[PDB]
């Protein structure tokens, strides 16, 4: 309800295209934008989706975000090497007023 | 545009905590820039921490509510935050964000700072 | 023709009659975007393309506006301005040859998305984590095109689907192309309305006496009162009188 | 619709066999369409040798391939299927056949030749 | 494996139903489609059934076909005497990517 839940795991291969799930609840995820992060080890994260469907400049063609109902989605093209990282939702949360954040992926790829 | 914390990284339990974020390229004083913090664990998921606007709204985490006092000084280009209280499990790293326009919706944490890793300890 | 390089085709300067379209099948997809079905036949375009080639069952639903998926990402996109038809219907009866159909071909690898209504033809080989190897096998250095492999038992799902998309342009035309305007035969020597090419009046119509000269489609008498015309069918001339009219 | 086979019948071993199916009511540019030729030993059964769809994809039986060659001469409405290093087991009958589309699966071998008896001897 | 098997002999009786077995193997009858011709002394054969269960334009109620897993039947009904003729499977086997065929069933009626 209050907490958003990500599957631990990816694991692609190069050139595929896979999905990241999240669940949230009746009132963040599906009254709210959300957006979603990325940071390699040792980094600070860095803005991939923001409003559930917008790229901020400077980040390639193949992030695809979706939000639909109570879930939310992220969408990889052309899956490389270079993509192997956490990745994490966020969204407000107007019961309990605060940002929430999920668990985050490994997203490992072969 | 650049945001950078400092302060001291290492304080006994039961101390409190200051930390300034400086930045250079926006300011607070045009419409919708916002400053804000954001905190994570060694090895652990985010949390988020405190937020202040242009208009000087300070919106706090509840959880950790009657605990952080956020301030500006907006002729420095620089926000402080404090924290009472500390106790071994708010070792961590904290983050400076920032909001500003986007391009039909306000951006949030679009820009990080680098962190300044926080240990309490004796 | 296969997906990854469809093609184009324009239509313009026709009487467009899409009456026809009815009678070709069952159709298994027939949606329209921006136009209803029924009332297609009576408005006039600019010019309009027809887009046809080729693709499997299930991936009929990603000709559509703003839809990410395979196709409508790395080989056919149409925008979300979209204004037009689209129509599918199953063709595993021409398509399907014993042992699979390696014609039918499909781009699965590229590197960025394409531009709405783009084609690309290129087949080079597609890129790798490291300078590829040379069209052959490696870590990665893969190759772009694909087949499909149709053959007769596959589920309905895997089945070929012959689609045809239709695009219309409507912004200050000097209009090309309409339906057929219908007529209806001719009545004389009683009170009618009539609707001669445009023309609208009332009267009754006698044969003429009167030789228009070839280029000429109507007759007037003293301050504009239209008195003959020429049927736009049969190239007769026609008298128009009033109706018998008068005070009690 | 009608096809017919024509060429010489009888030929000596080591020597190479032609043959010509001539066809009418249905034209090899449209989909579907296809021709194949199948031959059949005397008091047998039947054997597939070769097939030509629409769009020229020859497909050939494979053990008897490195043999065969077929190809179409459109122009004429006929095609032309070749075969060397006739020995006196390949005396049979070869039937042209035609493979055209269905209800719901195309349908194949529905019309045949009549047959061209080929006997290999001296 | 890579060949049909069919008894060689039916011997109905007029009025009757009988019917012709076609066994094959995992990699032709039972992942393809299963045709059934009819072939009377001196004359072409003639296609009865494609696809295992239609009957081209032209052929009698009678024929009726079956595929089960790897085997294959053609059953016929009210035998008459007009049928007495070779019967031949046809299936497209991957493995050996050609055209196989059965042995034939000779079907004498009494």
């Amino acid at each position: 309800q209050s907490v958003l839940t990500q599957s631990p795991s990816a694991s692609g291969t190069p050139g595929q295209r896979v999905t990241i799930s999240c669940s949230g609840s009746r009132s963040n995820i599906g009254s709210n934008f959300v957006y979603w992060f990325h940071q390699l080890p040792g980094t600070a994260p860095k803005l991939l989706i923001h409003s559930n469907d917008q790229r901020p400049s400077g980040v390639p063609d193949r992030f695809s975000g979706s939000n639909s109902g109570t879930s939310a989605s992220l969408a990889i093209s052309g899956l490389r090497s270079e993509d192997e990282a956490d990745y994490y939702c966020a969204a407000w949360d107007d019961s309990l007023s605060s940002w929430v954040f999920g668990g985050g992926t490994k997203l490992t790829v072969l | 545009i650049t945001l950078k914390e400092s302060g001291l990284t290492l304080v006994r339990p039961t101390q409190t905590l200051t930390l300034t974020c400086t930045f250079s390229g926006f300011s607070l004083i045009n419409s919708g820039v916002g400053v804000g913090w954001i905190r994570q664990p060694p090895g652990k998921a985010l949390e988020w921490l405190a937020l202040i606007y242009w208009d000087d709204d300070k919106r706090y985490n509840p959880s950790l509510r009657s605990r952080l006092t956020i301030s500006k000084a907006t002729s420095k280009n620089q926000v402080v935050l404090t924290m009472t209280n500390m106790d071994p499990v708010d070792t961590a790293t904290y983050y400076c964000t920032h909001r500003g326009p986007g391009h039909n919706t306000p951006i949030y944490f679009e820009f990080w700072g680098q962190g300044a890793l926080v240990t309490v300890s004796s | 023709a296969s997906v990854y390089a469809w093609n184009r085709k324009r239509i313009s300067n026709c009487v467009a009659d899409y009456s026809v379209l009815y009678n070709f099948a069952p159709f298994f997809a027939f949606k329209c975007y921006g136009v209803s079905p029924t009332k297609l036949n009576d408005l006039c375009f600019t010019n309009v393309y027809a887009d046809s080639f080729v693709i499997r069952g299930n991936e009929v639903s990603q000709i559509a506006p703003g839809q990410t998926g395979n196709i409508a990402d790395y080989n056919y996109k149409l925008p979300d301005d979209f204004t037009g038809c689209v129509i599918a219907w199953n063709s595993n009866k021409l398509d399907s040859k014993v042992g699979g159909n390696y014609n039918y071909r499909y781009r699965l690898f590229r590197k960025s998305n394409l531009k709405p209504f783009e084609r690309d033809i290129s087949t080079e080989i597609y890129q790798a984590g490291n300078k590829p190897c040379n069209g052959v096998a490696g870590v990665n250095c893969y190759f772009p095109l694909q087949s499909y492999g149709f053959r007769p038992t596959y589920g309905v799902g895997h089945q070929p689907y012959r689609v045809v998309v239709l695009s219309f342009e409507l912004l200050h035309a000097p209009a090309t192309v309409c339906g057929p305007k219908k007529s209806t035969n001719l009545v004389k020597n009683k009170c009618v309305n009539f609707n001669f090419n445009g023309l609208t009046g009332t009267g009754v119509l006698t044969e003429s006496n009167k030789k228009f000269l070839p280029f000429q489609q109507f007759g007037r008498d003293i301050a504009d009162t239209t008195d003959a015309v020429r049927d736009p069918q049969t190239l007769e001339i026609l008298d128009i009188t009033p109706c018998s009219f008068g005070g009690v």
